[PDB]
């Protein structure tokens, strides 16, 4: 008819009610299944740092929020195998080159390091990309360390007179993520007890 | 005959390299094959759809609300199109980002539903849809093989966690052992091949009408 | 102000003269001076024409008049 | 077909400009080589020889005259662009950097005189971004016939293969050394006082790019082209001016912070890019005042990204943002004419 | 006054100091001469004479028939014999409509109209003796110098500027002219003056002609405004709207003429002519030109009637010694490469050089640099790169834009051009498209108003005509 | 402060050559340079208001009821009937102005643009002014990179590039290189 | 439910004034767009015998004359129409291309660089 404005108002409104309700039963049908798959990408992202037979419980189910005295607010996952904590699983923060870093640390129950990954960088490429675990194995070396056996003296880059090696060019960021790992661990020796066990 | 359309559209009017349009995913979605063919597939998908949907409504759009009616009649499908690739596709989805979002805005979705849907049958723009597609989905193909080849020599990487296992076959190695040049990857890297591409197509244009004379 | 033409097939010869109003066509053909042009015109022989009529030597010309003289 | 006047002429050509620009590069070149050895010749035949080739090959593919060859407009880009780079370069680096420039930014546009962008530095910011560490890895200067810097063979290993250079060989320069020791919650006073002398570095005994490390021979070189008149003092002028300018203030207001003045000056490729690559005639102004507003946007957006920037020197960056610039400069900033106001109107007398 | 600096300009070699040194030559009468009826600007003059008439030495040949014109004047007493087609002094090498003149060699002066104490008479006599004399403004320009003077009584002139500084290289004329007619250019300044209501006159030389100086300061140093300034050896400062600014300090308004800041100019030669005319009553047949070049046994300046064909002006200095790789008429930077050399000489001819090989500059066209040295060489202050570029594209819309309408074509832009580009070339053919559309255009409006007065005029006399045979009918 | 955050918008994070946004009508229209400013005048306008009432419709209607999964339609309708009304009210209230702002609006109604930038602000959480600096920064940014290309554009239209590549192909080579030249910024704010 | 009923009436809200908005006051590469020899007549001396047709017939004041054996002859105002063409019964009319003369040169354009 294309006539009053009446039916430029009824066939806008008749097109929106009818996309509404389809949107609506699409999301009733899908908003599960999305968050499936979100926390079945937050547990492989987590998988990465902490193996299976170490935890019992699940993880992302009994997560602290620890305050300390410098970084602030944490989000502590533990690792329970039979009421006992076995690992902590943390993120910590540090000023790179382009910006922040954000990475994730798997300290165990004894203050041993069971792995650490790069989660956000914005380091240059080609050279200072290495401190991804897909590219290198530098960010592999800390594996066995602790606070017991490497005193203060050798949580540095070998430019500051450590044991940690530096890529070839860039100091800066792997500077940073030592400093990041240092932190991570002093925090665990603060907090006893719900951290430390 | 109807697959006159089909044929046509995908040298002699192709949306990203005849009109000009759908330079955004063009350019940002294609620093590797499997981006762009994910990419070209959905928007293949999103284009059949409405354009089915525009034709079978098309007595009885006002003439001067066409387009907040047909954007909707878009915008509702890209969202459930969104909804069902981050439902089931999330590698994918998680990679496209925005610009699986930025399907109603497309200059080639709407530009097509007006121009082409609003004066056919279903029939004919359901065709004409599928070949804009698909030679939207080529062009992005050859644009992302030829960044992905220049940035890191391996054509078609991660098919298999991307497209599902099934085109595992598709993942093939050129050049081995190849750092690669950053710069393809970087946005610099696609204004250039976008258009040495453009250059190419003007040049085989020239001497295909000179073999045709 | 008028004009003068002499449609010589060898030479097409025009002018454009200012007169005194009320003037004559032989009075505006003197002014011009295209005799001096054309020494072999004679006033007396030749056909004097506006805009394609035969004329007198003495009728009077408006402005923006055209005299012409040919064979 | 008739000639046309006049019929005089003062005996210019692009040629004599060209030789004339790349005789007063000469000396800071052979400074540089000397003090950096046979690697640094390696590199500089390499990047020229290509840069002529390239430049051969795109003029038979467009079917431009040869004699386009020997102006010299090819030549001067190569040169340039060697004397940019780091001195122990491989020649990958270099011919990369040729072909990128006689190419994409020079022979793609047409030739010489229609390129937007400066070549020589199109070439430099596109090999630091896509080989970043190449172009960060600076020599200690090891003078020729030192018996400490490598031999002939040594230096063909070390710049064509791939032989590593060894320990003791690569240290950092004064800008990257300053912002990394700032990083190191180190005041800019301590950084400078037992890391740098104005002295040394002003004659050019410091790492840094093959031409660039000596500011007294650019100097006297881009000098000596003012007084040719090949160049305009304006641009120049201006950008060590604004340089200058900001640098002073910025020591003045936070003295631990910043360091400015001599500093900023005697230190990356501040001068030759002042003189020799901001001067570029196809993609600078060609008005007074559009030349000064060249250099002023060139010396603040040099120390802008200097200081608080992610890179140790901007020099081609703020070039090439400034040659995009140009064409509203000119378009904006027209000269005067000849009985006519600034708005282009007939003067009223 | 104090001379101020103009800006841009070149500086040429000379080349006067091979010319410069021999008195003002003289010629043998030639055999026939060729005069075309159009030697000045605007209409072309009308023949008088027929062919087999007898002529005397001054009778009126041809008159004008508007009042932007100029007559020509029989350059020696003879017979026509033609009225016909003549060689031009142009670059094309077409021909146009002259009369041809075999010189009977009495050499009889017609009975002149002598004046009678000049200093007396108001100055519109004056200005239509001027008239009535073939003045054009031997400057280049051949702009006759009645309509100019006219122009000038009815606005306020201040002073009257003589154009004696000759800045064109190999050309001498104006130099010897006035090394020995220092005191009729003097007198010819004085009655200018006298007709033009002004202060002072402000005669002019470039300082690269010291004994023309001195003459010029001892012949005019006892009639008090009469002043001599020495203007600086730059090659664009002859230009009538680069001396005004020298010397005044002003600048004409664009799209304007000298009378607007109150000075008029007028050439060394063109004041000679003038004082000859009201002084003597002889009309202008005889100029002076110079032949120079390394292909010249020797330069020279002479003495030429109107009308002489070239090859009598290069037998008389010798000879060609050589091959003249081009000859031109004037001097190098604006002369017209001549097509041979039966061409006659024009009132607007300035000089004969014959130019061989090493004088000549070898030119190999590159692309443009924007070296940026042509505009630092304009004198109107222009952007000569920008005017090509528009020009080459044939748009020259946009190319007017960047100064093409005040361009005068004087040729420094060529002069400084690194990669050697025909940019005068580009304005001259820009020009000439341009003229070409506004001619079309003209007679497009005027075919169109025609056509509409004639459809006009005939419909009404066709409806009188039958508004009258119907009343007469009636009446029947 | 608010100047770093719109300097930032406009050279570091430029929504042309580092966001791949409204890249078709700036491809088209940037031969020349007075369209071009026209076109920017009228996207920074729509983009700021565009920016403003999406954040109104976010944070009053949709996140209250419940319903965000709807945002993206609900915004680009809006948008688009906001357009429609800028267009007719300045095609009758002063037609003077329907040769500025009024001829290149429909250009605009789905740009990528206008569209990216609310759901890229919806993502950071921005405020109400954060939201509309958003916008008129991004707007901005897409304006000044619009001029550059056409004065650049407009000089190689009078340049001697081979007829292979004269056009568009040369623009968008020189979209690259000047990406490239704006790379430079990075990291500065 | 409560969020159909708002977007309806957001959109009826749009149609309504959409449509008072066109009572009381395509594709973008079209939009795109919108934003972005002569001769003369010539007469001899002897196809003329002074009919008059051609100045009968010719609506630009170009032939000149009348009567018989006048020779009429024409001007600069002819544009080569032809409408004198067909009106000479004897065939006079030379309509001939404009010959290139002295005051009608213009210089060449140079060659190339
Ligand atoms: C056209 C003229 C423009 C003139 C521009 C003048 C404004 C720029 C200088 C003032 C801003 C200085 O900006 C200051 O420096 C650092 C880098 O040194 C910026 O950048 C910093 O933060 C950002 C974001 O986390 C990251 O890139 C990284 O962590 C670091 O580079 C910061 O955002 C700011 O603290
Ligand atoms: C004017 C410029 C002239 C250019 C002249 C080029 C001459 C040299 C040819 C290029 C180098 C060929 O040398 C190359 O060496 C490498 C390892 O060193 C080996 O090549 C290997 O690595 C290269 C690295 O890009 C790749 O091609 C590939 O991964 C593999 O083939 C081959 O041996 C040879 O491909
Ligand atoms: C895998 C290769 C893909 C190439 C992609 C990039 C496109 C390049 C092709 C177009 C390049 C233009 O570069 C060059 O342009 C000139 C225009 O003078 C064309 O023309 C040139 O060569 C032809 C012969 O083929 C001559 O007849 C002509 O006189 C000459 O100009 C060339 O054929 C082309 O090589
Ligand atoms: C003009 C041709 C092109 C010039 C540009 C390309 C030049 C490239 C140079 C190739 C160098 C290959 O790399 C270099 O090879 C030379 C032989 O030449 C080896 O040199 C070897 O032979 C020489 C004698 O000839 C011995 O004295 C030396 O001790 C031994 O090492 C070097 O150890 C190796 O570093
Ligand atoms: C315009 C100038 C062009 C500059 C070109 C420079 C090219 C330099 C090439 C040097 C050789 C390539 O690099 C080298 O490759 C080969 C393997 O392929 C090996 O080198 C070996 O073979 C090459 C030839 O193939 C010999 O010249 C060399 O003396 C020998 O050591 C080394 O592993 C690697 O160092
Ligand atoms: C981005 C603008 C400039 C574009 C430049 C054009 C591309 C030039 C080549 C870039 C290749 C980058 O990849 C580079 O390949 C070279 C071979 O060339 C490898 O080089 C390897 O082989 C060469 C010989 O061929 C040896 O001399 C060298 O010691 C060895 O490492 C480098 O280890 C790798 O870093
Ligand atoms: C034609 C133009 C002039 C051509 C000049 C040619 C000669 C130039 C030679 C200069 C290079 C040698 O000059 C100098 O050598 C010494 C070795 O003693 C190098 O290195 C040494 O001196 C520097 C100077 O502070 C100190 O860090 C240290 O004592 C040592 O490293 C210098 O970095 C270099 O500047
Ligand atoms: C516009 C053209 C260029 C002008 C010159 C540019 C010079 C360089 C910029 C200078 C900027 C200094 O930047 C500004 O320094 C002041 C110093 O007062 C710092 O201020 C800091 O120290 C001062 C004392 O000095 C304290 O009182 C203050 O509380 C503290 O914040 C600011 O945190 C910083 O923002
Ligand atoms: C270059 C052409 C333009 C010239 C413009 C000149 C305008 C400014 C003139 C006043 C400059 C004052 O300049 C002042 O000089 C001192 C030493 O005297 C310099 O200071 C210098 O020595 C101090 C220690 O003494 C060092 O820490 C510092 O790094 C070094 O630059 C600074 O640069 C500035 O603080
Ligand atoms: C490029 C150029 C060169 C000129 N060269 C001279 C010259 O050499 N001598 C001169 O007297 N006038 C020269 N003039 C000025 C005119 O030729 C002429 O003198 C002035 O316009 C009026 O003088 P006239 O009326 O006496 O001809 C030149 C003008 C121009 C534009
Ligand atoms: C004074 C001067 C400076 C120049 N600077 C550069 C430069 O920085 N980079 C370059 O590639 N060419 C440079 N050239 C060479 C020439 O300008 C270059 O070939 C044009 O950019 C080619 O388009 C320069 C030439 C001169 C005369
Ligand atoms: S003189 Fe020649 S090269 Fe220099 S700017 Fe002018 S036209 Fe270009
Ligand atoms: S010819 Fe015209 S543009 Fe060139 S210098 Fe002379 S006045 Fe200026
Ligand atoms: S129509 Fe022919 S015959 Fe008649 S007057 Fe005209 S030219 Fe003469
Ligand atoms: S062609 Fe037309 S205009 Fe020309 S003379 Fe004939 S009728 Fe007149
Ligand atoms: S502007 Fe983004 S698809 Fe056209």
């Amino acid at each position: 008819w294309r006539p009053m404005v009446a039916y430029q108002g009824l066939s806008l409104g008749l097109v929106c009610a009818v996309v509404a309700l389809l949107l609506l039963t699409g999301n009733i049908m899908t908003h599960g299944t999305i968050a499936e798959q979100q926390m079945q990408d937050r547990l492989a992202t987590l998988r990465e740092v902490l193996p299976q037979s170490l935890y019992d419980n699940n993880p992302l189910a009994d997560s602290f929020k620890v305050q300390d005295a410098e970084l602030g607010e944490v989000e502590v996952l533990p690792a329970r195998l039979q009421g006992k904590l076995t690992a902590v699983v943390f993120q910590g923060r540090n000023i790179g080159y382009g910006g922040p870093i954000e990475q994730m640390m798997s300290v165990d129950a004894q203050g041993k390091i069971l792995g650490v990954r790069v989660l956000t960088h914005k380091e240059t490429p080609g050279l200072a990309d290495k401190i991804e675990a897909s590219r290198s194995d530098w960010i592999k070396v800390f594996d066995g360390l602790s606070l017991e056996n490497t005193a203060l003296d050798k949580w540095k880059v070998k430019k500051d007179g450590g044991q940690f090696d530096q890529f070839a060019g860039a100091t800066i960021t792997p500077r940073a993520v030592v400093k990041t790992v240092l932190q991570g661990l002093q925090f665990q020796a603060r907090h006893a007890e719900q951290l430390k066990a | 005959v109807p697959w006159q359309y089909f044929t046509s559209a995908l040298w002699q009017y192709n949306v990203a390299l005849v009109q000009m349009l759908a330079l955004c995913p063009t350019l940002a979605v294609t620093t590797t094959a499997t981006n762009g063919l994910g990419m070209g597939l959905a928007t293949t998908l999103v284009l059949v759809m409405t354009n089915a949907l525009i034709s079978s409504m098309r007595h009885t759009i006002s003439p001067e609300v066409r387009n907040p009616v047909m954007i909707g009649v878009i915008a509702g499908v890209v969202t459930l199109t969104d909804m069902a690739m981050n439902a089931w596709m999330h590698e994918l989805y998680k990679v496209l980002g925005l610009f699986i979002a930025l399907i109603v805005t497309n200059c080639a979705v709407l530009g097509r539903a007006e121009s082409f849907c609003l004066r056919n049958p279903v029939i004919p723009s359901i065709l004409d849809g599928a070949g804009m597609g698909a030679g939207f989905t080529a062009v992005l193909v050859v644009i992302g093989g030829i960044r992905e080849i220049l940035g890191s020599g391996t054509l078609f990487s991660q098919a298999s966690s991307l497209l599902g296992s099934h085109f595992k076959w598709m993942e093939i190695t050129v050049i081995p052992d190849f750092q690669g040049i950053l710069l393809a990857i970087l946005p610099p890297g696609a204004f250039i091949v976008l258009g040495f591409l453009l250059a190419a197509k003007r040049v085989i244009d020239r001497k295909r009408a000179e073999r045709r004379q | 102000r008028v004009s003068v033409v002499y449609a010589d097939p060898a030479k097409p010869l025009q002018l454009s003269c200012k007169v005194e109003d009320g003037c004559s066509v032989e009075q505006a053909i003197q002014q011009s001076g295209v005799l001096r042009c054309c020494p072999d015109i004679d006033l007396k022989k030749q056909k004097v024409g506006v805009f394609g009529k035969f004329v007198k030597l003495d009728s009077p010309l408006k402005d923006g008049d055209r005299i012409e003289i040919y064979q | 077909s008739v000639a046309a006047g006049p019929f005089a002429h003062d005996r210019s050509s692009v040629n004599r400009i060209m030789l004339d620009v790349c005789l007063a590069l000469t000396p800071a070149t052979l400074f540089g080589l000397v003090m950096f050895g046979w690697p640094a010749i390696n590199l500089w035949l390499v990047t020229c020889v290509s840069a002529l080739a390239i430049e051969a090959a795109c003029l038979r593919l467009l079917g431009q005259p040869m004699r386009r060859l020997l102006d010299g407009s090819a030549l001067l880009t190569g040169w340039l662009l060697a004397i940019s780079l780091p001195p122990w370069a491989p020649w990958w680096i270099g011919v990369g950097g040729s072909l990128f420039a006689i190419g994409i930014g020079k022979q793609l546009y047409g030739g010489i005189g229609q390129n937007p962008f400066n070549p020589a530095m199109l070439a430099r910011v596109a090999l630091l971004i896509a080989f970043p560490l190449q172009m960060t890895t600076w020599a200690l200067p090891h003078p020729l016939f030192s018996s400490s810097a490598p031999g002939f063979f040594d230096s063909l290993a070390i710049t064509f293969a791939g032989a590593p250079l060894a320990d003791g060989m690569t240290g950092a320069t004064a800008l990257g050394n300053l912002k990394t020791e700032l990083t190191l919650n180190r005041t800019a006073q301590e950084i400078l006082e037992g890391g740098f002398s104005t002295i040394s570095a002003l004659f050019g005994s410091t790492p840094g790019s093959l031409g660039e490390t000596s500011e007294l021979l650019l100097l006297v070189g881009g000098v000596w082209l003012v007084l040719r008149r090949i160049i305009h003092w304006e641009i120049p002028v201006a950008i060590l001016a604004s340089v200058f300018v900001m640098a002073t203030l910025a020591y003045l207001i936070n003295p631990e912070r910043y360091a400015g003045g001599l500093y900023q000056l005697t230190s990356g490729g501040l001068i030759l890019c002042a003189f020799f690559i901001a001067t570029d005639p196809v993609t600078s102004p060609i008005s007074r005042v559009g030349r000064l507003i060249f250099g002023v946007g060139c010396g603040v957006l040099i120390y802008v990204i200097r200081t608080w920037g992610s890179f140790p020197e901007a020099a081609a960056f703020a070039v090439l943002f400034m040659n995009a610039l140009t064409p509203l400069i000119d378009r904006y900033w027209r000269p005067r004419a000849y009985g006519r106001n600034v708005r282009g109107k007939p003067l009223v007398a | 006054f104090n001379l101020s600096s103009i800006r841009g300009g070149v500086h040429p070699a000379a080349h006067k100091d091979l010319s410069a040194a021999l008195p003002i030559g003289s010629l043998p009468l030639p055999p026939r001469l060729y005069l075309p009826l159009r030697q000045h600007a605007g209409a072309e003059a009308l023949p008088m004479v027929a062919v087999g008439d007898k002529v005397l030495k001054g009778q009126l040949l041809a008159f004008p028939p508007t009042e932007v014109s100029a007559p020509v004047h029989a350059p020696t007493s003879g017979r026509i014999v033609a009225i016909g087609p003549v060689p031009a002094p142009h670059p094309s090498g077409l021909t146009t409509t002259g009369i041809v003149l075999e010189s009977d060699g009495e050499d009889r002066w017609i009975d002149l109209d002598v004046s009678t104490d000049p200093f007396a008479e108001d100055p519109l006599v004056l200005a239509d003796r001027v008239a009535k004399a073939g003045i054009v403004g031997l400057g280049g320009a051949i702009f006759p110098a009645a309509v100019k003077l006219k122009q000038g009584t009815r606005h306020e002139i201040k002073t009257v500027l003589v154009n004696g500084s000759e800045c064109e290289p190999y050309l001498t004329c104006d130099d010897r002219i006035m090394r020995e007619r220092a005191e009729a250019i003097v007198d010819g300044a004085r009655l200018i003056q006298h007709i033009l209501r002004a202060y002072s006159v402000v005669i002019a030389i470039e300082d690269n002609k010291p004994e023309a100086l001195a003459a010029m300061r001892a012949a005019a140093e006892h009639f008090g405004a009469i002043e001599v300034m020495a203007v600086p050896a730059l090659y664009p400062m002859g230009s009538a709207k680069q001396l005004i600014q020298a010397v005044t300090g002003r600048e004409v308004p664009a799209g304007g003429r000298s009378t607007d800041v109150g000075v008029l100019v007028h050439n060394a030669g063109t004041v000679y002519a003038i004082q000859q005319a009201l002084r003597f009553g002889r009309p202008l047949i005889s100029r002076v030109v110079t032949v120079s070049g390394a292909c010249v046994k020797t330069p020279q300046n002479l003495d030429v009637l109107i009308g002489t064909p070239v090859q009598a002006l290069i037998d008389a200095c010798g000879g060609l010694s050589g091959d003249p790789q081009q000859l031109l008429l004037g001097g190098p930077m604006m002369g017209a490469v001549l097509p041979s050399t039966e061409v006659p000489v024009i009132k607007g001819a300035t000089g004969l050089l014959a130019l061989a090989r090493h004088e000549l500059p070898n030119k190999d066209p590159a692309p443009c640099i924007r070296c940026a040295s042509c505009v630092d060489a304009c004198p109107m202050g222009l952007t000569p790169l920008d005017m090509a570029l528009y020009a080459r594209a044939d748009d020259y819309d946009g190319a007017s834009e960047y100064g093409l309408r005040d361009c005068i074509l004087c040729g420094c832009c060529s002069y400084v051009c690194p990669s050697h580009i025909p940019l005068v070339h580009y304005f001259q053919y820009a020009k000439g498209q341009q003229d070409e559309r506004r001619s079309a255009a003209r007679k497009s409006d005027y075919i169109k108003r025609q056509t509409e007065v004639r459809a006009a005029r005939l419909a009404e006399e066709e409806a009188a005509k039958a508004a009258a045979k119907a009343a007469k009918e009636a009446a029947k | 402060e608010y100047v770093l955050f719109l300097l930032g918008t406009v050279l570091v994070h430029n929504v042309v050559l580092v966001g791949f946004l409204g890249l078709c009508p700036f491809m088209g229209v940037s031969s020349k340079l007075d369209p071009s400013i026209g076109l920017a005048v009228a996207t920074t306008l729509v983009m700021g208001l565009g920016g403003a009432s999406s954040w109104l419709l976010e944070h009053y209607v949709l996140l209250p009821l419940g319903i965000g999964f709807i945002r993206i339609l609900a915004y680009i309708v809006v948008i688009a009937g906001m357009v429609q009304l800028i267009e007719m009210i300045i095609r009758k209230a002063s037609p003077s102005l329907y040769r500025s702002l009024g001829i290149y609006l429909p250009l605009i109604t789905t740009n990528c643009a206008v569209l990216g930038v609310p759901l890229l602000s919806v993502r950071e959480g921005h405020d109400l002014t954060m939201a509309v600096l958003f916008g008129l920064g991004s707007g901005l940014g897409f304006s000044l990179i619009m001029i550059i290309f056409a004065g650049l554009r407009e000089r190689l239209a009078l340049a001697n590039v081979p007829a292979a590549f004269s056009g568009p192909p040369i623009a968008f080579v020189t979209a690259g290189l000047l990406a490239l030249a704006f790379m430079g910024f990075g990291g500065l704010i | 439910i409560e969020a159909t009923l708002a977007l309806t009436v957001m959109g009826v809200l749009l149609g309504c004034g959409l449509g008072l908005a066109a009572r009381k006051f395509g594709g973008v590469g079209l939009a795109e767009k919108l934003a972005a020899a002569p001769m003369l007549a010539r007469v001899e001396a002897s196809q003329c015998i002074g009919c008059t047709r051609c100045y009968r017939a010719c609506p630009t004041d170009a032939i000149v004359g009348a009567s018989g054996q006048v020779h009429v002859v024409l001007e600069d105002a002819c544009t080569g129409c032809g409408k004198c063409r067909d009106a000479c019964p004897e065939d006079c009319v030379l309509l001939i291309p404009q010959e290139q003369t002295l005051d009608t040169w213009r210089w060449d354009k140079p060659a190339a660089a």
